[PDB]
């Protein structure tokens, strides 16, 4: 009932991304570098046939934290600077040369003959990593094998050997003296007693680790005259076994390159790109922040309608800058700025998209660029365009005509229009166009300590009915911040379905007009009806516009009386 | 849960071989300090269907990282997902960032009294993956 | 008797507008030469001037521009040198002389073309400094020829007809009367018979024609050499016109003059320093200042801008609150801001946090925030400190390091006038509330709920702090974007109000607490007295810190139960 | 407010009235390339001279006033520019300066300082916004 001894592969490698991140870190600094891994032979996953060899960033540290019974296996890593070199190196020769170092050190101390090696190539442009593990297992001589038959009568020695290897973690083997006690390997004491134990990394039943080849090879060098002995394969599990062994037939045979997932002999590849893609990471974490508002707080809150809303902003000033900042925060991906201005040196202090160095550049194009600078995935366009004020004679008729046409094109193609402009008279032309094109409109107007926020979308528009919304008005800083956020909050609240029978939504009330005041810290809410005589509303004006086009626009701008008479307001 | 109470239950949980005797785990390891547990798991059949149905990709394996959040003084489960591909006709593994992570089931995804850790494991891990 | 030797006033008084130099810089980037054109207004001449102002702008480089109706176009040129030394080394008398020869060669063909001007220049574009010298070629051929004259009042009747004739023909500097006694263009055959000459005068000085008269008379002596005695009319568009009985006399050779004298009356170049345009920092600073001043002089006269400008403001936390507060602070003219935050910029951070870009991820928040303020307004004095603020109800991760941070935090609180607690949760508020209370500093608190916010102020009957008395300030809480903007603006508006003499100020009310809500779009204002058992303000707690120092803090942090005992809140 | 064409007519009338030309302060009076603006180069009053020596410690060469029409405000806007008297090589130099305090320099635009905002409209405007704080004649 005797058999020849076979072997399982010594180790099973797992390299955590920290190892490659740490390997990358050193490729930017300065040959092989030393590695140290702690083996846990008490707890081995069932899925594995050998103890897992686990590498991290801390594996580069020469002395790291160990648990009590763990075994500090030592090794080295060879990093080639060109992929072609990595391929063309002979694997069978290289692992042999490592084994010679293992064989050499094994004669000095039999416990230093076990190690590992990692050949590697780091591609830092694609962040791709090629590695191959190997364990320098050597059978010396190549012809000499081991015949074994079980001897269960030795099972009483297992515990003695288990607790011995636990205590001495730097020792891979042990023998018996004349007193039947466990001690260190000695060539003298072993020839007499003929009992040798090996710490086993294999969980394969009656199949010891290939490392055993190394120990039996050193045994034959030290004690050439020992043909027959007893071999103990010691495991921290219940699967330890004793073997009655004999040697039966210089040249050394070196094996132990690690197979891959497919069982073929071939390197492993890890692709760490997508750590190189911060645009996608930022995109996903940002959306996931948004989703947290939905699942945790307001389950029926609709995010997708806000993300899919195309927003036109009229004016790039203080309001426009903050409004767009509150919009990209709410997940809005498409914003179009319209401004005729240029960034002044003073602008950045009240206008939150610009910097001092940005003076002299066109605002509209720059505001959009600034959004992409905050969050690189944004559909953001500036348009340099003038909005004609009513009650003024046209400065350039042909030019403003083009800009009139371009404004309607912009309004039609956008879902919601914000009126952020500087003055009351600048609101009229967009209010009319947005009426015709059936677009939802939010207004924001600034007074000294007061602000106004309302929705056009019957409710009726801005024009439907002291420092507020004037060209020269200088406002307290707080006013613009207040009005900007209330505008966006009104807009998001407006895109939500109304609860049955009431005005409210999932985000709460949706008032018609909000008028805030800084001195008393108070918010007023007022609801206004639509008016048949309004200059920007009335069907009389709407049908006048449809019929006469730009000619009705031109005359209304230069002569508001003509507009008031059409609407029947005078 | 106190830090040290969590440190003791993490080492007991590890030493019980409960994860090592799981069918899914390729590897189980504690970090440099004892503050954490890295679980490398084999993808369940149900996950493999999902990622191929949604992302049209093959799953390689899943890394779960059991950590202690010192902000909330509570455990935090971190998740990394890996893809199966090839380069030269040999297997390549790739860290992926799922276009939809939620329907599939330091860059990591994150999940949003003496029996504490064992319960929290059953709820936050064993529930969806299965034991 | 009653006869004189005719003298001459300088032809022109030069004024070069700053826009002329702009165009000069612009063309050098786009020695040499180049034509100029200037329009003379001879009807309206400032009383302080002895001759018509010669005024050149950027539009002077264009050969055809829009003149007014009675104005006279004057052709000239500019010579720019690329080296200052080349400008100095130019022989002026020789240069102006060979300009006169060009005026003479033109003058014999057309007598109206013998008048022009010339500018030599050196533009230092580094320093934006400009050297110019104007000159007006004036020649006497022969140089030995003078002009003896006497008044001729009988010809005063021709003054009106010459004024209108010169008005109409603006390219013409001279006219004569023909045999029909009518004003006509200059003709050498006609003047020979009639012997009457009219010249357009640029001088306003009585009985002293412009030195340009030398040019015309030099050509008159070439065209009709035998005319010794004629009548000379000097035509002006004011009452200064005069008529002369003229005689050429002797005392060929050509004398040349007409380099313009400087403000000192000496022959030297003028120099214009435009360097102040190269200081946009100063321009920006003054712009921002005057905009602030408009809030005072135009609207609220009693408003103190200076107490705000001098205020040293400590910002605890770099988050959404810290970013919006700081922006609203610099808008109010606050120049000194210290950020305190332990964080690093996330890739997702920039979208909620207004001081950061996508490219800024990986950088320390506190420093970068300060660095960003200088990117908005470079004159800002702004620093930031990476510092941890220990949360109450938690064990200390690093005792040694958090001890140091505790000392640095207190030092910073001593250094600043106003403290903002912008921190993530209630747990982070306790320690700075205590320290600021000990150091007796004005504090503004801003806390965010999902749809709500709280803004309040610690006092200097007492108001009492944040701790005196549902998703608000929770640290796991994700908040609606509008909340932080709202909170931040009210935080700063409350601050600037507070710096004003009062319980209301020139800026309006100064409440203790402001709670806004998004869902009904409402704002509440509530007060609250200092609580006796609060574990922040309570004299027993103040007593406890003063005696025990850091040992008390370490214990109160890790065991809040111990804190309730001291405060006497335990019994409650 | 007041129409652009009413202001254009009154500016040319005021210009041709020589009221600025007969002013003792004016070195030069000129309209721009259009007829819609008026640039006034002025001799410093003694008080301004005293102030720039007190406040800026510098000598004032002259000041520039530009009467312009803003097609936005529909009102006249007065731009101001201040020049310093200086020297380099012994040659007197003039330098456009940006006063630390320009409010106190007197008693009270892209590159300019600016003052902020019926047939007799413009003539009266000049009286209040110009002739008030500067001596006439
Ligand atoms: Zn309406
Ligand atoms: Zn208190």
């Amino acid at each position: 009932s005797e058999r020849v001894l076979s072997y399982a592969p010594a180790f099973k490698s797992f390299l955590d991304t920290s190892f490659f991140q740490e390997l990358s870190r050193l490729k930017l600094d300065v040959t092989s570098q030393p590695l140290t891994v702690n083996l846990d032979l008490h707890n081995i996953p069932k899925s594995a046939d050998q103890v897992p060899l686990f590498l991290t960033n801390r594996s580069f540290e020469k002395h790291n934290n160990k648990r009590t019974n763990e075994v500090p296996l030592q090794g080295s890593i060879f990093n080639f600077n060109v992929l072609d070199e990595f391929k063309n190196l002979d694997k069978q020769l290289f692992l042999h040369q490592r084994a010679l170092e293992c064989w050499e050190d094994g004669i000095k101390d039999i416990n230093k003959c076990v190690s590992f090696v990692i050949i590697s190539f780091a591609d830092l442009k694609k962040y791709r990593f090629y590695y191959w593990l190997g364990v320098p297992c050597f059978q010396r001589p190549s012809s000499t094998v081991l015949h074994v038959r079980p001897e269960p009568s030795l099972k009483g020695l297992f515990s003695k050997c288990q607790k011995w290897f636990d205590v001495n973690y730097s020792k891979w083997v042990c023998i018996l003296d004349a007193d039947d006690e466990i001690v260190n390997y000695d060539k003298s004491i072993i020839r007499k007693t003929k009992v040798l134990a090996i710490r086993d990394t294999s969980t394969m039943e009656n199949v010891p680790s290939a490392l055993t080849k190394n120990f039996l090879s050193v045994l034959q060098y030290d004690v050439p005259d020992l043909i027959d002995f007893k071999l103990l394969i010691i495991r921290q599990n219940e699967g330890s076994f004793a073997l009655n062994a004999t040697f039966a037939s210089p040249d050394m045979k070196v094996s132990g390159w690690e197979r891959n997932v497919q069982g073929k002999l071939a390197p492993r590849v890890v692709d760490l790109s997508s750590l190189l893609d911060p645009l996608k990471i930022a995109d996903q974490s940002v959306d996931l922040n948004l989703k947290l508002m939905k699942w945790r707080i307001l389950p029926d809150l609709n995010l997708d309608i806000i993300k899919n809303t195309k927003v036109l902003l009229l004016g790039a000033g203080t309001l426009g800058c903050y409004v767009s900042r509150a919009l990209i925060a709410w997940g809005v991906r498409k914003i179009t700025f319209v401004d005729n201005g240029t960034v002044s040196y003073s602008n950045p202090v009240r206008q939150a998209l610009y910097n001092f160095e940005d003076a002299g550049k066109p605002k509209a194009e720059l505001a959009a660029a600034s959004l992409k600078r905050i969050f690189p995935l944004m559909d953001a366009t500036g348009v340099k365009l003038s909005i004609p004020m009513i009650g003024h004679k046209l400065v350039n008729e042909e030019a403003q005509h083009k800009d009139f046409d371009r404004l309607r094109a912009l309004i039609k193609e956008h879902d919601i229009i914000f009126l952020l402009v500087d003055s009351r008279e600048s609101r009229w032309l967009p209010s009319l166009l947005s009426n015709i094109e059936n677009k939802t409109v939010i207004n924001a107007a600034l007074g000294f300590d007061s602000y106004l926020v309302m929705r056009h979308g019957q409710l009726g528009c801005y024009f439907c009915h002291r420092t507020l919304d004037q060209m020269c008005t200088v406002t307290r800083p707080g006013v613009a911040m207040m009005a900007s956020s209330l505008a966006v909050e009104l807009m998001t609240s407006l895109l939500q379905t109304k609860y049955s029978g009431s005005e409210t939504t999932v985000l709460g009330d949706i008032p018609h007009q909000i008028r805030g005041f800084l001195h008393n810290f108070s918010i007023l809410k007022l609801e206004t009806p639509a008016y048949e005589h309004c200059p920007a509303c009335s069907p009389k004006v709407i049908e006048a516009f449809t019929d006469l086009g730009w000619e009705f626009v031109k005359k209304a701008l230069e002569h508001p009386l003509y507009l008031e008479e059409i609407s029947g307001l005078s | 849960i106190p830090y040290q109470e969590w440190h003791s239950q993490l080492q007991s949980l590890y030493d019980s071989q409960i994860f090592h005797n799981w069918a899914l785990s390729q590897d189980v390891h504690l970090n440099d300090e004892k503050d954490g547990l890295l679980l490398r798991l084999i993808p369940t059949r149900q996950l493999q269907k999902n990622t191929e149905r949604i992302e049209n990709k093959l799953l390689n394996h899943i890394e779960l990282y059991l950590t202690y959040s010192k902000v909330y003084n509570e455990p935090l489960l971190l998740l990394r997902i890996w893809e199966e591909k090839s380069i030269d006709g040999i297997p390549m593994t790739k860290l992926m960032l799922p276009t939809d992570i939620e329907s599939l089931l330091s860059v990591w995804y994150s999940f949003h009294m003496s029996t504490y850790l064992r319960r929290w494991v059953s709820i936050f891990i064993f529930s969806w993956l299965g034991y």
